[PDB]
């Protein structure tokens, strides 16, 4: 979904609130790429 | 979209066949990839040797069925499979009485062992 | 060869 | 010890192609995967596990075509590199297909027949299968036989080529590719048959009882003459045919070797269910304007020879029986220097059907071999129509812009007008 | 494994393509997420035709959208099936030209054209054997008709020995939507006569009336226009990524319909267009389409027939039929219509069927027709060009760009000839 | 077993050294703790090129950190990587720089290399035989133009037969940072030409441009910077650490890349760049690299390579891949760019072939290039120089440390036969006829 949204964002950006979205976006997509690496990392799992 | 810009005319979806009877071909619809994610992230390291390009990844007809899938339809959606279709059903056997052969070579013509500057010795029985 | 998260 | 090997050229020759090598297969009991569950020796050769290639090799400038034979049913009888592909079709220019994209082929052609001539312990000849009208079938074919006929000295080779009807024709620039091929043809060819499609349409219409005919239905026809021409090599009989002796009868000059092919009988199963036929009718059958298969009156013109070829229960006495009756028929008109005009052989076996096919099971078939006086009309229609083309120098910047000379218009033209004063010359009595 | 390139120039040839896009996606039974979602083998036997690889099974369009707005790209990239193009394929200005050919040609054209043909030579250079180019426009903008011209003219001088064709939205009568199309068409039509191989010309209000009186529609808006449009353009490179009986591509349609170099404008068609209404009472069969196919109330472009001659006949058939009835049938109007085809071509018509029919059809059918028809056209441009220009309106827009007088008595010299070729071989 | 000593001088070479030590630990599988955590056999097979093993099963780094001002390596030991570096690895003076390299090299510097060369020699006797030797710095500072070139110098003297490799970051025309900086770069490119081995020329306009139109960062901050250089610095030497069909280190590197002792100016590229929108949509191919590879705005050198000609070109090849298409294209694109390429030199591109490609990467491969269009930075320099020089401004700060006025002079002297050889080479033709006339 946040991979959909930011392929619907615009070709040509310009103002600050459109790059504000644009890297909150990006840090998202990272984050949560991250996220699924870590627990694609195993199989079995514990936890604290 | 604006409901003045659209229109009934033609209204595409992302593809859903039908039952198989409606579709011009006599099967449902694949599955693909159920995941995008899976799609972009798990790729191949190893590349395959036939492939000039890994682009092009059915380079010359690379695990297509079109064969089997031409004779698992009653009649073929090409012309040109119409010719292989009526084979293993035959309608008259074969005539085999009138078909040339080599007597000749099958005859005069032997391989070795020199028969004649030998004795008979073990399994000669008289004709 | 095990994954332990917080 | 005898065999032939055909070559299949343009979308022509490889749809006329898998037609053929059906029929070969049911013929000879051959399973599509190549496995029998000494007659095949023309036609296929033996692996040591007991697989069966067959000698032909298929050539074409796309790969439309040759796909589908790759995924046909016969995927795995062919070899797999007899089926040549190249990059770009000629797309009916012959300029196209003898000068900037067939020399690119030519070499990988010649090393295959090479190769498939070198199991070749005596060879009879070669079967060449192709079409005036597109541009693999008649750009591509000219240099190729003219470079067989520099590697090969005296191989006899036959065409069965397919002629631009004068009514239907599926190109503009037909006439173009026809008078530019048979150019090629008249010197660098040994005997040739021709072939229309209006007139099997005519014939599947009529006699056949198909309102709706298809090109797989002409080329199971076509397949039965090709089979009829050579059943004497594969099966005995009482006088067996050879192809260097049918060849031999048919060609009172080097000029004129254009013969016509007819067969008879051709009729649907419910027809021969009512209509017995015995031999006088069927070779009755071949002369029949209502039933010959290249759009022509013979009536027009005189026979200069003709060959007879018969399958199955066909008795040595009464086909004499019945050649004395169509000598005797007025309507029948013979040259006055060939008295004796006429060969025949018989063969045992009887023709085969193929399930799903039209034609009905028959005890004897025939198949007639004519030259006639007549087909010089069908040249001079299509003479007047290249003229008509060329007057006002129409589609000629096409053919010119690949490194075609304009002056092979013009010399291709007075040599076809050669040919009809030539042909002229001959049928005058004395 | 031939391959075809698609470009998109002007804003009325970006709704085209989008459309066209969309209706060979469902041809080829992609999904606009880009994955394959089809039930064929023949579907994915040759789709490199008009797609690129991507890597884990995903397809991606070989086409390239050029402007000199980016705000109609925000549209296309929204649209139903924006997310399948490549992000990278965008190229845009900054300033529009704003319906003036001039602009696009000359000053605010000639800097976008440094960044395009990168791609262009990008994609053209991935692929193995590229079989040509395919371009929309429309002459009525600036955009369409000044750097679409030009991006030909310069294609051609770096691609010599290969094929194209260009899909023209000619300016109509009626319909004329901008007060200087006359000036924008003309200067356009003298650079196509000799950089392009194959132009179909489609005019507005052929396209209304085929609603209008063949599909009965109330509502035709431009999304059921393209439709139309992208319907007979689909079809013409059919036997490239399907099989047929009668193989013919691009170059094969090419060599037989065009037999001058100057000769290659062509009026195109399609045949199974029916009603709602009468679907039901109307049944299949060949010999219906060509008597539909030659209806004048059928034709793609605003030109009457029955006032010009027939030069060549194009016909591509689409479905498993037998063609002893194409055959007959386009033997029999070649016959009874003695008077409409030219005397000095016999055999006019050429034919061509192929086994795959577009969805949800048994058949189909289109038509490409050259004739001396077109000359009406051309013609009722020259006389509002010569009308326009013969006061001096609307020069400063031109003049002051940097280009001089003597062009527009060049390019009216090139449309007196080129009609005078015209009428001379009727 | 070949064992590599890391240099790290000046406040630009401290950041670019603290990210490739990250890099190159994340490749390893060295957490920032000091033990090993990773899950192949390959990481640990050659370890010891870079790090050294401790007590308690720990590895610490091969490297050395030097400034002349110590607010730096604070911020470094407190970054993310910092605490893997040993204590006595750092080596500070007591005044700062001032961006003078009269200062750098003269001053200051020489009672701080005393210290500096203590612990190198520590260092390069605890290998077991070394490899060579890598220095990072920037030629705009007094840090890392003055005592840098001072440290090639002795390090050079003291070892004689080795292999001495150097990236630097050279200055740029239009965002250029240092008023003095043409003074430094002129008074330091004379010291890296005689004494170094291997010269890698990095730009910040040019690694900007790649970040803009390439990869396509709303902000791209210095860490961005620093990962983009570390990433053409691990691709060098990823032959001597890991495995491969078809190795070449830093010696064949340095024998086919040089043909003449003072033509040793190389610029670096990485190959496989993407955007995070665009990551998605494009294939990663064997042509693909190959096309990245030589079009001009990969280049991290602020220099326009269709200017020039390509002298040798070197490409190092990571991942699994077989060797015909990698073969192919390059015979292509030799063949295609004909006039681009010198013709009295054949095959001017060597391939290396490694097996382990980088972490999170399918394919990657490192460009390195010796062009003779590198003249137009010594000659806009030496413009830059001539210039500022011929009004004597800023020259009390220089002459009030001990130098001399002619020094200028000789560095100019010998930037302006260095555009020579490269111009004369350029021009240079396979006959002896055809020129001259
Ligand atoms: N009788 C008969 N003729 C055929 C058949 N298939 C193709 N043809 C002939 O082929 C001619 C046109 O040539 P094409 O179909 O284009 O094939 P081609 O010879 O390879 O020419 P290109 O495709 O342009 O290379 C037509 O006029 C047909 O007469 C067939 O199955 N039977
Ligand atoms: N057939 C068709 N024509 C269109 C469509 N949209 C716009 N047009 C025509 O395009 C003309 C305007 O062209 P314009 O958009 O200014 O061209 P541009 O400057 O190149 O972008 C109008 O006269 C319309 O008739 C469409 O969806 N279909
Ligand atoms: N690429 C890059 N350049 C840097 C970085 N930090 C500093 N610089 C460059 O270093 C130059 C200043 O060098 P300086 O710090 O005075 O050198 P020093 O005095 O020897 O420490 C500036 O022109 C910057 O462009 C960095 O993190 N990345
Ligand atoms: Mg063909």
């Amino acid at each position: 979904e946040v991979h959909k949204e930011f392929q619907s964002l615009s070709v040509f950006i310009d103002s600050i609130p459109k790059k504000i979205r644009k890297q909150r976006l990006e840090e998202e997509m990272k984050q949560l790429e991250h996220d699924i690496g870590i627990i694609e990392k195993h199989k079995i799992i514990y936890i604290a | 979209p604006p409901v003045s810009a659209q229109s009934a005319f033609s209204y595409i979806p992302p593809r859903r066949l039908d039952p198989k009877e409606h579709s011009y071909y006599y099967r449902p619809a694949r599955t693909g990839i159920i995941s995008l994610y899976d799609c972009i992230f798990k790729r191949r390291l190893d590349y395959d040797q036939k492939l000039h390009r890994d682009d092009r990844e059915h380079a010359k007809s690379l695990g297509l069925h079109v064969n089997e899938e031409e004779q698992e339809r009653p009649v073929g959606v090409l012309t040109s499979s119409v010719y292989g279709k009526r084979i293993n059903q035959p309608i008259e056997p074969l005539n085999r009485d009138f078909g040339r052969a080599n007597h000749v070579q099958a005859d005069f013509y032997r391989k070795n062992d020199i028969p004649s500057l030998k004795e008979p010795g073990f399994g000669h029985i008289a004709p | 060869q095990v994954t332990i998260i917080p | 010890m005898r065999e032939c090997i055909s070559i299949h050229v343009g979308q022509a020759g490889v749809q006329i192609g898998n037609a053929c090598w059906e029929l070969y297969c049911l013929e000879h009991g051959i399973q599509p995967d190549g496995q029998m569950p000494d007659s095949f020796n023309t036609f296929f050769s033996e692996t040591g596990a007991g697989k069966h290639v067959p000698r032909a090799v298929f050539v074409d400038l796309e790969p439309t075509v040759i796909d589908e034979v790759r995924t046909g049913t016969y995927r795995q009888l062919f070899h797999p590199e007899q089926l040549i592909t190249g990059k770009e079709d000629a797309a009916n220019n012959y300029a196209r297909g003898h000068y900037t994209i067939g020399k690119e082929i030519i070499d990988l052609v010649l090393d295959r027949i090479r190769k498939l001539a070198d199991q070749c312990t005596g060879l009879q000849g070669f079967l060449v299968f192709h079409s005036f009208g597109g541009g693999t079938g008649s750009g591509f074919t000219s240099l190729l036989m003219e470079r067989l006929s520099v590697d090969y000295g005296k191989k006899s080779k036959l065409e069965f080529s397919i002629y631009p009807a004068p009514q239907v024709s599926t190109a503009v620039v037909e006439p173009y590719n026809s008078i530019l091929t048979t150019h090629t043809t008249l010197e660098h060819s040994d005997c040739a048959f021709m072939v229309d499609n209006e007139a099997i349409y005519d014939i599947c219409r009529r006699n056949l009882d198909i309102e709706r005919p298809t090109y797989t239905n002409l080329n199971r026809l076509i397949g039965q003459i090709v089979s009829s021409i050579t059943a004497s090599l594969r099966f005995d009989g009482a006088l067996n045919v050879d192809l260097t002796e049918f060849q031999t009868n048919l060609v009172p000059y080097p000029r004129i070797h254009f013969p016509l092919a007819t067969y008879a009988p051709v009729i649907s199963a419910e027809k021969a269910y009512h209509e017995q036929l015995s031999v006088a009718e069927i070779t009755n059958a071949c002369f029949e304007p209502a039933n010959q298969m290249v759009k022509c009156d013979p009536r027009h013109g005189k026979y200069m020879a003709c060959c007879l070829l018969y399958r199955g229960d066909v008795v040595p006495k009464d086909v004499n029986a019945a050649i004395a009756t169509i000598k005797t028929k007025r309507t029948i008109q013979f040259v006055d220097w060939c008295p004796t005009g006429f060969k025949v052989g018989i063969n045992y076996q009887p023709p085969t059907v193929v399930p799903g096919g039209d034609l009905a099971k028959v005890q004897r078939a025939v198949c007639m071999l004519s030259n006639t006086t007549a087909i010089a009309e069908a040249w001079a229609r299509l003479d007047h129509k290249f003229d008509l083309m060329y007057a006002k120098r129409a589609f000629v910047h096409w053919y010119v812009g690949e490194g075609m000379e304009e002056g092979e218009f013009s010399e291709a033209r007075e040599d076809m007008a050669a040919l009809e004063k030539d042909y002229e010359e001959v049928g005058v009595d004395s | 494994m031939r391959e075809i390139v698609h470009l998109q120039a002007g804003q009325c040839g970006n709704q085209i393509g989008a459309k066209f896009w969309e209706v060979i996606s469902d041809e080829h039974g992609i999904d606009p997420t880009g994955t394959y979602h089809g039930d064929s083998d023949l579907q994915l036997e040759r789709i490199n035709v008009y797609y690129n690889e991507a890597t884990g099974g995903k397809y991606v369009p070989r086409a390239v959208l050029v402007d000199l707005e980016p705000g109609t790209m925000d549209s296309v990239r929204s649209g139903p099936f924006g997310q399948i193009f490549r992000p990278d394929n965008f190229v845009f200005g900054q300033s529009g030209a704003g319906n003036n050919w001039a602009k696009g040609h000359y000053t605010e054209g000639a800097e976008l054209v440094d960044s395009v043909l990168d791609v262009v030579r990008k994609e053209a250079e991935s692929c193995d054997c590229l079989q040509g180019f395919q371009l929309t426009h429309s002459l009525g903008g600036g955009t369409g008709s000044g750097m679409g011209t030009l991006l030909i003219s310069k294609i051609r001088e770096e691609y010599p020995d290969r094929i194209m064709n260009t899909f023209s939205v000619v300016p109509s009568p009626k319909v004329s939507d901008t007060v200087v199309e006359p000036y924008n068409a003309t200067l356009s039509v003298h650079q196509l006569v000799e950089n392009t191989d194959e132009t179909y010309c489609i005019d507005n209000e052929a396209l209304y009336d085929i609603c209008f009186r063949t599909l009965k529609l109330t509502t035709p808006t431009y999304g059921d226009l393209n439709h139309l449009v992208s319907a007979t353009m689909s079809g013409v490179t059919t036997c490239l990524r399907f099989p047929g009986q009668l193989n013919a591509d691009l170059r094969k349609l090419a060599v037989n319909m065009v037999p001058f170099p100057r000769l290659h404008f062509f009026m195109p068609g399609f045949a199974p267009l029916t009603s709602r209404g009468s679907q039901q009472y109307r049944a299949l069969t060949v010999p219906e389409l060509t008597q539909q196919m030659f209806d004048a109330k059928n034709m793609m472009a605003a030109c009457d027939p029955r006032h010009g001659r027939y030069l060549t006949v194009a016909a591509v058939f689409r479905g498993r039929m037998s063609m002893k009835e194409v055959d007959e049938q386009m033997l029999n109007v070649q016959n009874k219509n003695s008077s409409y085809f030219v005397e000095w071509i016999p055999n006019n018509v050429k034919t061509a069927v192929c086994d795959i029919p577009p969805r949800g059809l048994k058949m189909s059918a289109t038509f490409i027709g050259n004739s001396t028809a077109i000359q009406e056209l051309f013609k009722r441009i020259s006389e509002q060009f010569t009308a326009m220009f013969r006061r001096k309106a609307f020069l400063h827009w031109y003049t002051g760009e940097g280009m001089d007088e003597m062009e527009f008595t060049e390019a009216e010299s090139n449309m007196n000839d080129l009609v005078s070729e015209y009428q001379q071989y009727q």
